[PDB]
């Protein structure tokens, strides 16, 4: 029985975590009251991985929500599923970090970081054997950007033998017009490289473009992006909550998908693409899903998987497809002589097959690969980070709190070295 | 007499020990609950099965085994198995975290909070034995736990139980039946850490046994269960020298003098014949000569190699069942007239032959039939070095890009251990060829 | 107070079994010693005025205590070695009375063992140990290892260089990576007469062979040591064995121009880029050195080839390397004190790359680099190499 502690910080982080928990609860068959009412025995053989069995046969979540601002806290407390989260697992202040990374990591977010450690430690004491912590936040802001880094740096010192996985949400100028976002993203990535084993990047520009073109929505709001983020999160954590032949734990998955220490950013995806409201319209097959998992349109990041090498590939199928039918399809797409052969679907790919399908869909698929194209996500922020650094714009706010140009240049050098290593590995011999 | 304790480690190790104990109980007639109606004593000291089993005042037979695992998934099924009343609960030790295919874990991360208890349990069994010979380790190089924890226990025992023999029965990993992509690193690390902690060690190629089960036994997809039943036969044929009142390799120390001439070289090849299926039980009757000649077949060998292109240092033949020296002389003469094999002039040991008046045994409704005779040939040849060559290829290629290396250094390991382990492997490979110089 | 009350407490703290206590005590002993030396240097007074001989004996026994207990093992071995390196560097930079004692031999043996076993150290702290050991050796070889002004002890010169040249042919790539810089960081008075041998030994490593295919880190250090030796010896006519002159400048430039064409593609990727990095700076600091002494030695063909190669290297799909290439190109073009001879199309290059477009333009960003680099195609010389370099970016993977 391997348990996982889920933590949420920042407005966007909490909004994503609430939706993800609601999705994985509706898929497992858990009414919003707390009891169980599903119709499948497979929805309980691994429920202990994210739910504590309290008295009375109830399943208490393990989501530790923290937020300096008392906004999203009250909304999640009175949500469709707000009554599930323990009430002393909510840790908040009054004034946030004011879009400054040096506020939610040094002067403000380090004022509740001690209450966070007490809560995450009180939650882990009941577990029989902890596997690894988890965090869901956005690189944009101060309580998501600085608080997450502070907690990741503080927990690694007391639990070095635990896996550290995050779900960073890179912002984009299209979604937010804030100008102090490049610095918060750079400083967050600087800490998310030396104290993180895995990081699932969910760029906001990709979801914005998807909602603008694919879904054809009028004004894509935050709900449309949160729905896709929660869908991708539920599709990624399919092996850690359901049985199957590929019993890849968290540590095993991180070791098999992350050969290098610094390189650990993935490009998660999910298909088919849907929206809120209606969903039932067309039933997809295994060939169509495989053809669409590997399309740059189904990806949640502004990167072209085809343009770049393939470090490690993995896919998770959900529905009445059999690992034998999947192997037949995964052994004819890595062959040129084979018809309908693809050049971007690589070899030695990891593949899974689930029984319980997602909500509102009979068949789906999730992609969790790591391509060098992700470098584009790091360069877009580099340029915006240099043009504003030469003029020293909005730097007094950082220098007054305690930060200095030393950390800025260190983060810049780290990002440059990472981009250089990515570009160097992109040109490697296949055999 | 002298007793012995078998220390099983890993998933493969615990899966192989259960089948071995089942075969021993079926041979000696021990009931599942542990009752020998043929034994005419309550305690051990005059019989012959006391070397492996232990007697008590209540007539209960507690096998001398120390099963230790990290993942309780297999131990839970082993406890509630058919022989739940055979093994003692204290002998079965379970952990709380799996190494997840890692050596720096099974050694430093998950091997530190379990070693302090394994010794206390092994001492309880060591104090009861009046004269222990050594230890019978059962693990695999592929499994991270079975390698790291086993090496840690081995060296931990080298300090305390220093004047005791040491044996091993590893399982060489194969590319087909591969559970981890770091299999080459764990194997080259455990072979270097315990190259001095093993007096003798037995290697089982997963490819050879799979091919044997697919061809000889005629099976479509030989599962781990079928591969463990086939290895149980060889394990029993090897342990019969110490279990029964024989006259060849009766003590663990004799193995280091009649099979392991060089302390460093301790990887003797083993073969067992015949391999008849259950359907073709009374189809053909192969005499001693046929089974003795079949031992020189690469397909029937337990490891994929080519002994023809290599010299021989030590050779030991063991016959079981209806066998007479007059018939063994025919096979001995055929080995020289028909076949021909060279020998190392600098080796002290030579050829040895022994017979035991104990017929074989098979599990009811199993894969193998109740043959009338059996032969086991243990030959220490340099050809086995080839099996170590390919293993070094994969490891070398992987460490060329240092992939999955950061996961080990960040778990109580140094970057120099890999260089030391491959410097040791290179020296061993060089010595293997130097021993076979014309 | 720091010399009579604090230094004795830091001299005894080194015997602490605690690992974090020994490193701190060593660092404090080094820093306070350097501060006392700097203070005494003001009144041109010796360093023994503040520190007594009892405290002096501690600086000699600190090495013996570490060598006896064998503390250079495990995880703390690298930390102890790094601390002792800084200690020896600060002691040699203060002109201590340790010359002609077994302490110097012990320090040299420790430095050799540290530069001998480098693969055993983790990659997260290898560059620090590589740059500290060479500095400590240079400070020791530029302080204690001397017989008279302008000369050195021949007994040490006949053995150190020999052992290093016998260590530059070590199969282990990390051995050469550490020995090349150590041999190159030697002073100028310790290179008199043995400069040709050192140059030949360093060039033998820069040459590629069937066995040394993926040896990029070694070739990088080989060029770095050559550049360091060239910058240290300076220039001096009529002395090929003492400094660089017109008799061996061609052979040196040939070795620098040959490593630029290295485009190895190992399993890790395009590692050859590294070998090019040190091959660019080595071609910069050198070209300036002659410009500050004997600019007439720089030939026209060699200068044109270097310029075309830098232009090709400043138009590569890579961003971190292209930025450094453009920076080196701008530093070589704007250098006018004195102006460097053999500059192809010098007026056009100055007009296309003004001084104001050096710090304001971000070469790392393709958008702020390609529009200014594509204009070079107008010139005849900057057409073939520039186009060859841009073809890689116009049809790569990014
Ligand atoms: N996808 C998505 N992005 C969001 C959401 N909320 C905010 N963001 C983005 O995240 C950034 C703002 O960070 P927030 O999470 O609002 O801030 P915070 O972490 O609470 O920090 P403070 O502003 O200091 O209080 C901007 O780039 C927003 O576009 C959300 O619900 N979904
Ligand atoms: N012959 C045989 N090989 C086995 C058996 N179980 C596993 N293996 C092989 O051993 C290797 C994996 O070792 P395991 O025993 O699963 O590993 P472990 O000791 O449990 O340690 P972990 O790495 O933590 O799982 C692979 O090469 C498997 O194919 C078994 O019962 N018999
Ligand atoms: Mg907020
Ligand atoms: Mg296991």
């Amino acid at each position: 029985m391997r348990e996982i502690v889920h933590i949420q910080a920042g407005q966007c982080g909490n909004q994503i975590g609430a939706k993800f928990w609601e999705v994985i609860s509706d898929e497992h068959g858990i009414d919003p009251t707390g009891t169980y009412h599903g119709d499948s025995d497979l929805q309980l053989d691994r429920i202990s991985v994210y739910y504590n069995e309290a008295t009375g046969g109830k399943y208490v979540p393990r989501a530790i929500l923290v937020d300096l601002e008392p906004g999203t806290m009250d909304s999640v407390r009175s949500g469709p599923f707000g009554q599930i989260f323990r009430p002393d697992n909510f840790v908040f202040g009054q004034s946030g970090a004011g879009n400054n990374w040096a506020k939610g990591h040094y002067t403000e977010g380090a004022e509740l970081v001690d209450s966070v450690l007490d809560v995450v430690r009180k939650e882990a004491e009941s577990c029989d054997c902890l596997q690894g912590f988890q965090l869901t936040h956005s690189l944009g802001g101060g309580t998501g950007s600085g608080m997450g880094t502070l907690l990741i740096s503080k927990i690694r010192e007391e639990y070095p033998d635990r896996i550290m996985n995050t779900f960073s949400v890179v912002p984009s100028p299209k979604v937010s017009d804030t100008v102090v976002e490049p610095y918060n993203a750079t400083l967050s990535v600087h800490q998310l490289v030396e104290n993180t084993d895995e990081t699932y990047c969910i760029d906001n520009e990709a979801l914005y473009d998807i909602c603008f073109r694919t879904l054809k929505l009028t004004t894509p709001t935050y709900g449309d992006l949160n729905h896709l983020v929660s869908a991708t999160m539920s599709g990624v954590t399919t092996c850690l909550r359901f049985p199957g032949q590929l019993n890849a734990d968290l540590r095993k998955l991180a070791v098999n998908m992350v050969p290098f220490p610094r390189l650990h950013f993935f490009m998660p995806g999910f298909a088919p693409l849907t929206s809120r409201g209606s969903q039932q319209y067309r039933a997809l097959t295994v060939p169509e899903l495989t053809q669409q998992v590997f399309d740059a349109k189904n990806m949640m990041a502004a990167c072209d998987p085809r343009h770049g090498r393939y470090l490690t590939v993995a896919a998770v199928f959900r529905g009445r497809m059999s690992m034998k039918e999947v192997d037949e399809q995964m052994l004819n797409v890595q062959n040129k002589n084979s018809s309908y052969f693809v050049e971007w679907i690589p070899n030695n790919v990891k593949t899974a097959v689930c029984d319980i399908p997602p909500r509102g869909l009979k068949m789906a698929v999730t992609f969790i690969g790591n391509s060098t194209a992700i470098q584009e996500l790091f360069k877009r922020i580099s340029e915006q980070f240099t043009a504003m650094f030469r003029r020293k714009a909005f730097l007094h706010w950082y220098t007054g709190e305690g930060m200095d140009e030393m950390e800025f240049t260190e983060a810049e050098s780290n990002m440059n070295d990472l981009v250089s290593e990515y570009q160097q590995y992109q040109d490697a011999t296949a055999e | 007499m002298r007793e012995c304790i078998s220390i099983h480690v890993g998933q493969a190790g615990v899966q192989i020990g259960n089948a071995c104990w089942e075969l021993y109980c079926l041979e000696h007639g021990i009931q599942p609950d542990g009752q020998m109606p043929s034994d005419k004593t309550i305690g051990g000291g005059d019989d012959s099965f006391n070397t492996f089993f232990s007697e008590t005042g209540a007539g209960k037979h507690v096998p001398r085994a120390v099963f230790v695992d990290l993942e309780p998934t297999v131990i839970d099924e082993v406890r509630t198995g058919t022989y739940r009343q055979l093994f003692h609960p204290e002998q079965l030790i379970t952990g709380k975290e799996d190494a997840a295919n890692n050596y720096a874990r099974g050694h430093y991360t998950i091997g530190k909070e379990i070693i302090d208890l394994v010794l206390d349990r092994i001492r309880k069994l060591a104090d009861q034995c009046t004269g222990l010979q050594g230890f019978l380790v059962f693990h695999s190089f592929g499994g991270g736990t079975g390698s790291g924890f086993t090496s840690l226990l081995m060296e931990r025992l080298s300090v305390d139980y220093g004047k005791k023999s040491k044996l091993e029965f590893s399982i060489y990993p194969a590319p087909q039946v591969s559970t981890a992509v770091v299999e080459p690193y764990n194997s080259i690390l455990t072979t270097h850490t315990t190259l001095e902690h093993s007096d003798c060690a037995f290697m089982v190629d997963n490819e050879a046994i799979y091919d044997i089960c697919r061809r000889n036994l005629d099976i479509e997809r030989p599962t781990y269960t079928n591969l463990n039943r086939l290895i149980s036969q060889i394990v029993s044929s090897i342990t019969a020298s110490l279990r029964f009142d024989g006259a060849l390799n009766v003590d663990l120390t004799e193995f280091q003098t009649n099979l392991v001439p060089y302390p460093r070289i301790h990887f003797p090849l083993a073969t067992y014949a015949p391999v008849i299926s259950a359907e073709k039980a009374y189809h053909e009757q192969l005499s001693v000569a046929e089974i003795t000649n079949a031992c020189f077949e690469p397909a029937n060998q337990m490891v994929k190699c080519d002994p023809r292109h290599g010299k021989y240092m030590a050779c030991c033949l063991l016959y079981r069942g209806d066998v007479v020296p007059k018939d063994v002389n025919a096979a001995i003469a055929t080995i020289k007239t028909k076949r021909s094999i060279q020998f190392v002039d600098w080796c002290p040991t030579g050829f040895k032959v022994g017979i035991n008046y104990q017929p074989p045994t098979v599990v009811p409704g199993g894969d193998l039939a109740k043959v009338q005779r059996a032969v086991c040939m243990l030959s220490n040849t340099t050809a086995i070095a080839e099996a170590w060559a390919r293993l070094d290829h994969k490891f070398d290629l992987m460490y060329a890009k240092r992939a999955f290396v950061h996961w080990y250094v960040g778990e109580g390991m140094e970057e120099g251990e890999f260089s030391e382990a491959r410097e040791d492997m290179a020296a061993l490979e060089k010595d293997y060829e130097e021993v076979g110089v014309d | 107070f720091s010399a009579t009350q604090v230094f004795p407490r830091l001299l005894s703290m080194t015997l602490s079994p605690d690992l974090h206590m020994r490193h701190g005590s060593i660092l404090a002993c080094a820093e306070v010693a350097y501060a006392l030396y700097k203070l005494a240097a003001q009144e041109n007074r010796p360093v023994t005025d503040h520190l007594d001989e009892q405290a002096v004996q501690g600086l000699k026994q600190i090495h013996q205590q570490l060598y006896d207990r064998q503390l250079y093992r495990g995880l703390g071995g690298q930390l102890m070695r790094q601390a002792v390196c800084v200690l020896i560097e600060k002691l040699s930079l203060s002109k201590m009375p340790f010359r002609g004692d077994t302490v110097i031999d012990g320090w040299q043996w420790l430095i050799n063992d540290t530069l001998r076993h480098l693969h055993l150290i983790s990659s997260h702290s290898r560059q620090q140990m590589k740059d500290a050991a060479v500095s400590a050796l240079a400070a020791l070889c530029s302080e204690y290892y001397m017989k008279e002004p302008g000369e050195a002890d021949p007994a040490i010169q006949e053995e150190l260089i020999t052992q290093y040249l016998a260590e530059l042919r070590n199969p282990e790539e990390m051995t050469r990576c550490g020995f090349s810089l150590a041999l190159g960081a030697l002073p100028g008075f310790l290179l008199k007469g043995r400069l040709q041998q050192v140059l030949t030994g360093l060039r033998a490593v820069t040459h590629t062979s069937p066995e040394d295919v993926s040896f990029a880190e070694s070739r990088r250090d080989g060029l770095k040591a050559i550049a360091r030796i060239c910058q240290t010896v300076g220039v001096k006519a009529g002395a090929p064995d003492e400094a660089v002159c017109g008799e061996n400048v061609s052979q040196i430039y040939c070795a620098l121009l040959g490593c630029m064409d290295d485009y190895t593609t190992d399993s890790r990727g395009d590692v050859g880029t590294w070998v090019r990095k040190a091959a660019m700076t080595s071609l910069m600091d050198l070209t300036l050195l002659l410009a500050r002494s004997q600019p007439e030695l720089i030939e026209a063909h060699t200068c044109e080839r270097i310029m075309c190669c830098v232009a090709q290297q400043a138009s590569e799909k890579i961003d971190r390397f292209r930025a450094h290439a453009a920076s080196v190109f701008l530093t070589l073009l704007h250098f006018d004190s004195p102006p460097i001879p053999h500059v192809p199309h010098r007026g056009e290059l100055e007009k296309l790359f003004p001084r104001s477009d050096v710090a304001s333009v971000n070469w790392s960003a393709p958008s702020q680099a390609f529009p200014r680099i594509t204009q070079l195609l107008g010139l005849p010389t900057y057409r073939y190499h520039v186009l060859l370099g841009l073809v890689v970016s116009l049809g790569g993977l990014t």
